């Protein structure tokens, strides 16, 4: 099922459609939790089924006191987990200033259950997260197709892909680490990594004469940074982060430290943490208000009221194109069509409506997901496609 | 300056060769409108020429091109 | 008293550095609230006192129950206004969230009235800020000025001089108008008056006049409001005063949004404003150009965003930078002795670097708005040989 | 009926015509008080017909004692409003001048009534005067598209396009402002603003958008004068709040030489130099080479403007198009011994013997909508209620 | 007592400057009503006291019955004449449309003694106004020293200088007339003169290849232009004009019927058929508007709204300089600090107090008169050398002791 | 569409300058008027009326 201004066209009108759109001034993807599941990840709706079932004591402490989660909500599995996270710093935070001293216990305990949940659905790998060479595995063969894809069909004199992304997990890291292209995320440093926003317009060059680097801008934060003593943020490796903090997060039972780490959207009280989430917001805001851009959104929910707000009116230009990976078009047309549904549903149905040509809507189940988005993306000629290199490097290891 | 003043002429091209009976006219550009009131565009047509003291009358035979160039190839019937 | 590099100073090579950092391709000024206080204006100081004469019960719950304010700070007038304004807006939220109404009510009282102190100290006029040519007065002599020697040493081929404020009040405006002068702040039209981020690229022409700049207000101004449609407007003194200031001021109305304004330390938290992006952009395009001097007045260097981007345009080899700061010597002594605040460690650290484009400028009462002024040259509009007539005076040392 | 010269034409002769003009150098616009009537206006016929039926305890008083009107042109409803007031103003400054009381309080009722009629008429909108936002209704509909289709048609390096105006009305300015176009009229700034006649040579440019000019020939509803010897203007809400809300609403009361609407208080040295400028750009603008020029609405009742008209045509370069309604009904008065100065002048035009004047008359066929369809041509509420919903 | 940009500077300053300004593409000086005092001419105050003293039953009236002129203001002598010459004009007005007879009868006498006050002041010789060679007296070195000057310091390939005046007086056509110079005015003919605008543009031509020439615009009209009846200029010699109709105003009573055109009033934008004077000011407007200007101005008392607001717009341009004359600077500053002052005080005192280094003004009672105004203007340097030698023996001239 | 334009007028004959067959029809936009042609044999063509 594909939709292009309310009307239908086959599959090779829309390959056609999507290679004119590659060779655009400007493309960007933006990626959500749903792209991870292939690799070990669960989405948003599995964690509240784990988080009721394993600790059922303190829910009805947290919808009968508090008021800070609705019974409609829990029923149906379609709570915002990381929107609840923040509101109970907060709490804790005024507890802890007024002195309350029975208020700082509860909240110091159902905080540690959440992230002790959050935490163990990011890892990927287990017990494998503090070992080397991670992307060698099969789980990763897609985003590597991906990243090649982007870079490979720019001609020179032209911008660098961009990717935007809701996930804190480490797959494009180390992705990216094996084919041997170098991404700026905004850090600089061996022995003390520090953040530094005005690094984002910097690009590199040959003295001879390379163009192999590319944009990543984390808009929930990651499971390796943190705030330290003094008022920075610093970055660490996967082994030192499981080494310092992660380990006693999975395994201790009554640990947790105050307003040290810096996932999911979770300490934004304070003003050295927030100036963080801050600039990714307003550079993704900034990308999208370009002459010739083009965006391809897959794996996406649709349930963030801000990046729908800014996505909406950056469709007053006559130049601006959208493609999204939606697989549950029909289910959301007869609810909608009857009575009426979610927000989410109603959002992408009044999208789906709209009499544009710029707006391209893809449904069918297992035909929108993430491993089928790959193949629609050209391939280059040049790129070889055949199998050189091993062979000479286990004869080089064989000798001797 | 003063209230004398001489010129008033409307022309469509100026003469810019001769070859044995044969006259080529190179037809200006910078006219807006060619209109004084009569339009000689069209092979067949009756143009003149102001010699001072005569006026020679011309016949068009045929237009070509080489903001480019347009050229009018014409022979003479007789003065007034 | 002036410092280069790390290295003392005298005066005559200053005013000759300061001559040649005058020629250069882009010069720019920012101007904070001491540069207001020779026209009316006030400081965060003598809000406090203000609002811990006019509201005595209030401090008395600040202090006895909730704790924000200690009673020692209070008495020696060391309490950041900008800090209590969030963690009020944090209890707030808190508040509402669990349906308490007593609470709440105390805390929408303590915001209006604090709001309302803050409204006072902009004015500068009293009463007649509904008047005209109020640039006419004594008061605003040397804005004038300051536009004049800015505006006049301009050579063809340049560009137009860049204004840079945190201020809510009509005080470059006012000192414009009366002089003839056009100044550009994105909004364009009379009957209705809009923001058009896009109205900053342009500039005028001659048929067969080149007398103009451009304002960027960071922190809001005090004659805008939010139709709540994603639009802003702007009104006159006179129809601002009759439509909602009157009304604050006078009737001690409950706060609203009536005009948009940023009194805090997180500016992040409103998330629909969208002016405050555009000219902090507008801001740090500036600072990455070739051949760029910057002159800063009036600056307490309080603001975590600023100076977290001055820090990164030093990395530019052709940004120079003069800094006016009374208070330093006592400020150099108190980091040898174990440290003071925020404010007053970042000036020590620019100051000891080791870099020839950073000047700090120091000495009490001669590092004021007034004398700023007059450090600035007029232009030369015919030049001379220099070679005959500076050798009739090399007679008089051999005859004399 | 289209004329030229005295001969006749058919529409697809001239709608090539009016296509081959607009490609030329210079290009203007000329309006009247017929171009708005469309949107809520009125005439001067009109004017005066309400002026009669509503105060009639005083009209004795203009033809007995004082001498200002005619008995005949009240009779026929051909008298000029804009004199009338001029004459009063210098009356009422002659009589306060003597200190003569009884005089002096016989002179605030007539303008204070002259001034309640002519008001009323140019508001447009009632009392939605007032409000934002009034150029987006469909009242203002035909206004926008002369803009649109007049700044579109210039190639890159062509001049900019002018306007000329006799209405003192906010027509030709919210439109503009819903367009997204900027209008230069000679004032500058936002708490003062002020008049400075030089700002009629300024233009935009890019670093790396688009204004034309308009010129009032006979004031604005937003332009005063205060106690400072120094002309300002204002929004129309501001307008409202200080001085237009009580003329309309009040029994009786003057202010005095205050407002700048419609050429009343020509005696100061401060006033009349804002009218001369005007009538001077004018009359330099219309003796440039290479210049055409569209009147639309004008009854040909003014004695300034013919002479300036006709001394234009000595110069081979310019090009005038007319739309006069009534053409024939005057045509069959000229036959006959009697007629109107405005007839006369018209008609002449009419019997001229060169290929330059084009008179267009009919009934409906020559209106303002009727112009605007001559000149050739040139998704977001969705959005906006989705986002608005949101 | 002089200024630039609001500070001071000295004379030897302000004289090279001077003649760093002479230097530039264009030059000109406007002329007010004081330049013409040391030939023989008087000012509006002189007018007044004259009118005084000689027709005391109208003063009367004027002061008594129709209140235009206060009690006080006669005898102290402040009266502007302008302004009463527009108000007995609007007074004239509704008198003829009212029919009232006895008033309009009684105006006109006010309104044509009036004019003949004005026209016997601007003579300068009396009865020997009828007479040949009158620029050979000594009573007009200056004017001349002023032309030789202003033309001498042209270069090749440059312009011409121009001339504004307010005057109606011939001072400055006499002088031009000694020395053989060539002013265009825009009259053409000798039998009978017409004024055509487009003659301003017009230059003289060797046919071998008078080479001296200036421009000279007259803003208030002249003392020899009349208008007749088919709406057209026309220009006649001195004798002719004094024995065909300016012997008959003055020696006779009662007897100005628009007879010669004149602007002595305040608003001058009322006649709606005069074109000289809209001819006049679009030139002037027109000079103004173009890069590398200089401006002279002296004898100007500041008193026209037109000029005024002419001048302070033009002020814009990063290539415009003025130099303005006035005497009495110290007692305006003085008045003005008062919070009162006249409104000519305060136009002069708002250009002193700018912050830009291209006004300067110049005070000092009698040190700003037309006389010093001329000798601070330099003499050409017709022969320049490198000066790399000649500063060698300027070096070396006075060492020996 | 269109298939070419005019180069030259020699006489009554018309040259079109290509970017189908003998005796098809062809027309040219002149404004006010629309003029037919006929092609004989760069094309040549005859005259024939307008419309
Ligand atoms: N294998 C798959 N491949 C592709 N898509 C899939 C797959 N499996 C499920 N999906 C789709 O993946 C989607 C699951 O979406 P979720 O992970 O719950 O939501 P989010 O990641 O946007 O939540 C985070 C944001 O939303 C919050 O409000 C905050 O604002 C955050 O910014 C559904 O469409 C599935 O059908
Ligand atoms: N006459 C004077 N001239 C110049 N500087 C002066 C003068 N008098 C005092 N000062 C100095 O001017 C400075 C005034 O200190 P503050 O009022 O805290 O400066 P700010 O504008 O950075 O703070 C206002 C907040 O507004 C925004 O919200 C930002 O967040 C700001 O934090 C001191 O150094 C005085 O010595
Ligand atoms: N709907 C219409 N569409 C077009 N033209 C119309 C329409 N209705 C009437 N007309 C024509 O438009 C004419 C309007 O007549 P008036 O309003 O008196 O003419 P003005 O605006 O020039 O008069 C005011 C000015 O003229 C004087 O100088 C005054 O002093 C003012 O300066 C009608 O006669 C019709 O021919
Ligand atoms: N010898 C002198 N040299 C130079 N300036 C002098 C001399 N004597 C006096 N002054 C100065 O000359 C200045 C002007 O004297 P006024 O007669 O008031 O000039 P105005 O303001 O009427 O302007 C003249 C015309 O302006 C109008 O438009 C009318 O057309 C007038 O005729 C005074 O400041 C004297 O100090």
């Amino acid at each position: 099922s594909i939709y292009q201004g309310g009307n239908k066209l086959n599959e090779d009108d829309f390959r056609s459609h999507v290679y004119s759109l590659c060779q655009l001034d400007n493309v960007g993807v933006l990626l959500g939790a749903g792209a991870s599941v292939g690799c070990g990840g669960k989405t948003m709706k599995d964690v509240w089924k784990s988080f009721k079932q394993n600790y059922p004591e303190l829910l009805g402490a947290l919808i009968d006191k508090y008021l800070l989660v609705s019974q409609i909500d829990s029923d149906n599995n379609l709570v915002n987990v990381e929107l609840l996270i923040d509101e109970a710093t907060k709490f804790l935070s005024v507890a802890k200033t007024r002195r309350c001293e029975d208020e700082e216990e509860e909240f110091r305990k159902i905080l540690s259950s959440l992230y002790k949940e959050v935490t163990k659905a990011a890892l990927l790998t287990g017990e494998q997260f503090r070992e080397k060479n991670q992307g060698k595995k099969d789980a990763f063969k897609y985003h590597k197709e991906l990243i090649s894809k982007l870079i490979s069909n720019r001609q020179p004199g032209q911008s660098a892909p961009a990717i935007f992304t809701t996930n804190y997990d480490l797959a494009l890291e180390w992705a990216a680490e094996d084919l041997g292209i170098q991404l700026f995320n905004g850090f600089s440093g061996l022995h003390t990594r520090q953040f530094y926003p005005q690094n984002f317009d910097l690009a590199f060059r040959n003295v001879n004469a390379g163009h192999y680097h590319a944009y990543l801008y984390k808009l929930h934060g990651s499971l390796t940074w943190y705030q330290n003593d003094s008022l920075t943020v610093n970055e660490v490796s996967a082994s030192q982060a499981y080494d310092e903090y992660i380990n006693d997060i999975i395994n201790k039972d009554d640990f947790y430290r105050g307003q040290h780490l810096i996932y999911p959207g979770a300490n934004k009280y304070s003003h050295t943490i927030g100036f963080v989430y801050g600039e990714m917001f307003r550079r993704f805001g900034e990308f999208i208000s370009k002459p010739q851009t083009a965006l391809f959104i897959n794996g996406f929910g649709f349930g963030d009221y801000h990046i729908n707000r800014i996505i909406l009116g950056a469709l007053l230009n006559p130049s601006f194109h959208v493609v999204i990976y939606y697989p549950e078009l029909k289910e959301a047309i007869t609810k909608v069509s009857k009575g009426g549904g979610s927000e989410a549903e109603k959002a992408i149905v009044t999208l789906k409506n709209m009499a544009f040509n710029q707006v391209t809507v893809v449904g069918g189940g297992s035909k929108a997901y993430f491993n089928s988005f790959v193949e629609h993306l050209p391939y280059p000629v040049l790129f070889p496609r055949d199998n050189i290199v091993d062979e000479l490097v286990e004869a080089i290891a064989n000798l001797s | 300056m003063s209230l004398f003043k001489l010129t008033e002429i409307s022309a469509i091209g100026y003469v810019v060769g001769l070859e044995g009976e044969r006259i080529r006219i190179n037809l200006h550009e910078g006219l807006q409108g060619r209109l004084a009131v009569s339009s000689v565009t069209q092979p067949g047509d009756l143009i003149g020429f102001d010699a001072g003291n005569i006026l020679v009358v011309a016949r068009v035979t045929d237009m070509a091109f080489v903001i480019p160039l347009r050229q009018i190839i014409a022979y003479a019937i007789g003065f007034v």
